[PDB]
RNA sequence: CCGGGCACUCUAACGGGACUGCCCGCGAAAGCGGGAGGAAGGAGGGGACGACGUCUGGUCAGCAUGGCCCUUACGGCCUGGGCGACACACGUGCUACAAUGCCCACUACAAAGCGAUGCCACCCGGCAACGGGGAGCUAAUCGCAAAAAGGUGGGCCCAGUUCGGAUUGGGGUCUGCAACCCGACCCCAUGAAGCCGGAAUCGCUAGUAAUCGCGGAUCAGCCAUGCCGCGGUGAAUACG
């Protein structure tokens, strides 16, 4: 974007939860752009979550995606020759995002066979603190705060 | 007695024929969800109705043909929404605000010359 | 996988050149410039000179290489 | 039963050709059907642009032939009448069948 | 996948019929 | 091409499948339209200049 | 269970596990599960000895297999390689047969690759 | 399907429609921000269209052409071979390494094109490629035709496998005078590498990328996974 802002897409409001965030989860789980797969995998993996737990899934789908979301992170920036990995706040926009596509990621390095299973066992996990994508959260922030030596170079 | 809207979305057309009724549709001679129903956005389609509380209100007739099935629920979306205003002229000011009476103009970008698929430049080496 | 399905083709070149050399005993070489053709019993035993393209490389033909054409025995590439 | 199927490669000439005949054919005839038309069969020719590659610089060409029907229903005379000779169009092309 | 010629989606895949992939 | 490879035209080609297509204006050996029986050089050449009744550009 | 010269599938279903036999594939095996009348869903395990005699009995002699398969192909090598045959000679220098093209891709043939220098 | 009708879908010809025209704010103006109405808004989306000139760019092998050479030969005919060679190197692609997957059965929704000895419904033979017979169509009327992903049901259960389809043996169909070099296709058997790829590097900003099939040009046939078009499903992200 060289010229203008780059306005943020609107997601469609879910067909079930009537939700925003769920939509624009279930289009990360999408691939080769069969999304009639993808929402199947997700509500399915509700059913998981609200059977094995008491709870209901939309709130622990939040829960879950707001554990992940980090409030710092590191990005370079080329200084005297060699550049420096340079710690600076995260956008409430880039939060969303890189939650998502965490949880998305993390589950999919899980052991569990079917899709929706490693789906609702992640954010399980996630929403209580453990599991793949937090530890992506745990360690971006560590990179802050260890690189806290360079705060001063904020741009 | 009887209403109509058109309805159009991506080369598919749907004739909705809206008719006061217990609320069942029926879609080319199949009930609504033997036609859809393994399809999750099929409920679109009928946002129309739940956005003024018509559900209970009509039955529904309709004609599709012409595309793939989902650009079909988007065309039934509209035909849903035009006849919807065509019985009654107020419900433009509810029905705007959400877009439904609007046409989806977005369509296959033709493919060109030169090209892989319209956008998709072929890859190179330069080495 | 090779296929002929019915009357297996050979040329009228040699066909009525080697059924005539029969009559009259084993004749020595022969000159071929027909590689379309196939090979027939009738013709082992004899001796066929079949072109490379450049050069007439002389074929036994034995028993067990009935079912095949000519030209299977002459190759035309030269490597090393 | 007459039908009279006209074809061409330019749409202003079978229009000015079949205007032409249902104007002979309705001082006389029924009600006639009318200049029905039918789809048009393109044919599309990618040529690259020069010679001697330059393979990803084509341009294309498309020729394309469209089509008209007529059906007059139940003419005798005074239709066969103006329908001798009397058309204009060149680039036009009829063929009549019963 | 689409090279098993012996399969019904490598046989649509070459435009092909037979055995593995009738006509009606 | 050359002349005496214009011997398409004379054909009596002792065997079918030696038909080969030899567009007629300039003599093309490779690429020559059926249709027009002119390749695909010398159709663009006589598209542009309109001897060629009903060829419009392609534009969609 | 041993069904043709020695062979052992197990555990698995029956069609799935003929497979593990030399000269058959699906379309065999298919073809005996039918013939023999026996459901090819069924664990071979689970298999009465009297449906796997009569499985040894088809399979065993109604078509080559094994043992003799091999030699049969390696001795169908050999024939046409004692013969001066183009096709024989190509099995010689262990190059593609088909009329493949080599200057490229002759790897599955022709014992990946060996560099020289430029 | 018939009677019947043009309302609807559609087909294909002519028009209407959008102009910062209207409201608020800023501005000297041009314009920018926002709002209503509207199918559509600030260039609505996509094409055709590429300035004076540059690179002594590319092509005398499409054609034209100055000059120079050849003229029982650099020309001409034919049969055969080669343009397909293989110890290697790069480019561009295809198919994959799998469970958001593979296979089997059942079932549903496209657009754009092609076809008179050509497309070939349908019937019989054949596991099949295909053969015999034969209907219709100068084709919005008949045919290619089945779209595929999708959906419902079942099978596979994480394994070089029911992933993957290379290689190779064997049997056959068709085109063609003729498939040895050197064709595609079908059937049986074989079932390799490959378990997401080092340095490096490529494409796309919205019906886009990704994925899924469909058709066509040349052509008897076809090494087309190429090319040019068509529609189905349909994202992520842009602080700067
Ligand atoms: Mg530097
Ligand atoms: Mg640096
Ligand atoms: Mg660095
Ligand atoms: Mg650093
Ligand atoms: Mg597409
Ligand atoms: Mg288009
Ligand atoms: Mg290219
Ligand atoms: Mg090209
Ligand atoms: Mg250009
Ligand atoms: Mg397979
Ligand atoms: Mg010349
Ligand atoms: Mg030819
Ligand atoms: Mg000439
Ligand atoms: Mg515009
Ligand atoms: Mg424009
Ligand atoms: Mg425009
Ligand atoms: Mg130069
Ligand atoms: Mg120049
Ligand atoms: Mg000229
Ligand atoms: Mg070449
Ligand atoms: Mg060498
Ligand atoms: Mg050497
Ligand atoms: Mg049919
Ligand atoms: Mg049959
Ligand atoms: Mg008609
Ligand atoms: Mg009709
Ligand atoms: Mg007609
Ligand atoms: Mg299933
Ligand atoms: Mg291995
Ligand atoms: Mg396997
Ligand atoms: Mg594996
Ligand atoms: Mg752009
Ligand atoms: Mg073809
Ligand atoms: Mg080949
Ligand atoms: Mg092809
Ligand atoms: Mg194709
Ligand atoms: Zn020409």
């Amino acid at each position: 974007a060289r010229r203008r802002r780059a306005e943020v897409r609107q997601l469609q409001p879910d067909l079930v939860y009537g939700d925003v965030l769920v939509t624009a989860f279930i289009n990360k789980i999408m691939r080769d752009g069969k999304k009639n797969l993808a929402a199947r995998i997700f509500y399915d993996a509700c059913k998981i979550i609200q059977e094995k737990t008491g709870q209901e899934p939309l709130k622990v789908f939040k829960q879950a995606v707001e554990n992940v979301k980090p409030r710092m992170e590191v990005r370079s920036r080329r200084v005297g020759g060699a550049n420096y990995q340079v710690p600076m706040e995260v956008s409430p926009r880039r939060q969303q995002s890189l939650a998502l596509r965490w949880l998305v990621q993390a589950a999919n390095q899980r052991p569990e066979r079917r899709a929706a299973v490693r789906i609702a066992h992640e954010l399980m996990d996630a929403a209580e603190g453990k599991g793949g994508a937090v530890k992506k959260k745990e360690d971006v922030e560590r990179m802050a705060e260890a690189n806290r030596a360079y705060a001063h170079y904020r741009w | 007695e009887q209403y109509y809207g058109t309805g159009r979305r991506k080369e598919a057309v749907a004739r909705v024929f809206l008719r006061p009724g217990n609320g069942k549709v029926t879609v080319n001679g199949q009930d609504f969800n033997e036609y859809f129903q393994g399809l999750v956005r099929a409920v679109a389609a009928l946002e129309p109705l739940r956005a003024v509380d018509a559900l209970g209100h009509f039955d529904a007739y309709i004609t599709v043909r012409g595309g793939g099935k989902s650009g079909q629920i988007d065309a039934i979306k509209l035909g849903i929404a035009r006849a919807l205003v065509q019985y009654n002229p107020d419900y433009r000011a509810k029905l705007k605000p959400l877009g439904f009476l609007t046409r989806d103009a977005r369509v296959v970008e033709r493919k060109k010359y030169g090209k892989h698929k319209a956008r998709r430049a072929p890859q190179y080496s330069k080495r | 996988p090779r296929s002929l399905k019915k009357g297996v083709f050979v040329d009228d070149h040699l066909l009525e050149k080697v059924l005539e050399l029969n009559a009259k005993g084993e004749k020595r070489l022969i000159k071929t410039w027909s590689r379309r053709s196939t090979i027939v019993p009738e013709m082992v035993g004899h001796t066929i000179a079949v072109y490379n393209g450049k050069q007439h490389v002389p074929v036994y033909i034995t028993e067990n290489m009935v079912g095949h054409k000519l030209g299977e025995f002459a190759p035309t590439r030269t490597y090393r | 039963k007459i039908r009279i199927k006209l074809r061409g490669f330019d749409h202003k000439t079978l229009d000015a050709s079949a205007q032409k005949i249902v104007e002979a054919a309705r001082r006389s005839g029924a009600q006639v059907s009318g200049p029905i038309p039918l789809p048009t069969r393109v044919r599309r020719f990618t040529v690259i642009r020069g010679p001697f590659k330059h393979k990803d610089s084509r341009e294309h060409f498309e020729l394309r032939t469209h089509n008209r029907l007529v059906d007059i229903i139940n003419p005798n005379r005074k239709t066969i009448e103006q329908l001798m000779t009397l058309d204009l169009p060149t680039g036009v092309e009829i063929e009549i069948k019963t | 996948g689409k090279g098993d010629r012996r399969t019904r989606r490598g046989k649509i895949w070459r435009g092909t019929y037979g055995k593995y992939r009738p006509r009606k | 091409a050359r002349k005496a490879l214009i011997e398409k035209a004379k054909r009596t080609p002792k065997f079918k499948v030696r038909a080969y297509t030899r567009c007629v204006r300039c003599g093309r050996a490779r690429s020559v339209y059926r249709f027009f029986g002119l390749c695909r050089i010398c159709l663009r050449e006589l598209a542009h200049k309109g001897q060629l009744p009903g060829v419009r550009k392609a534009s969609w | 269970a041993r069904i043709a010269g020695v062979e052992i599938p197990r555990n698995k279903r029956v069609d799935v596990a003929l497979t593990y036999i030399y000269g058959i594939g699906k379309a065999r095996a298919k073809e005996a599960l039918e013939k023999t009348g026996i459901n090819p869903a069924t664990r071979v395990k689970d298999l009465t000895e009297a449906e796997v005699v009569r499985l040894r009995e088809y399979v065993e002699n109604t078509w080559k297999l094994e043992g003799e398969l091999r030699a049969e192909v390696a001795a169908n090598i050999k024939r046409l390689m004692d013969i001066g045959c183009y096709r024989g000679l190509r099995h010689r220098r262990g190059l593609p047969v088909r009329g493949q093209r080599t200057r490229t891709n002759a790897r599955t043939r022709k014992g990946p690759r060996k560099t020289v220098a430029g």
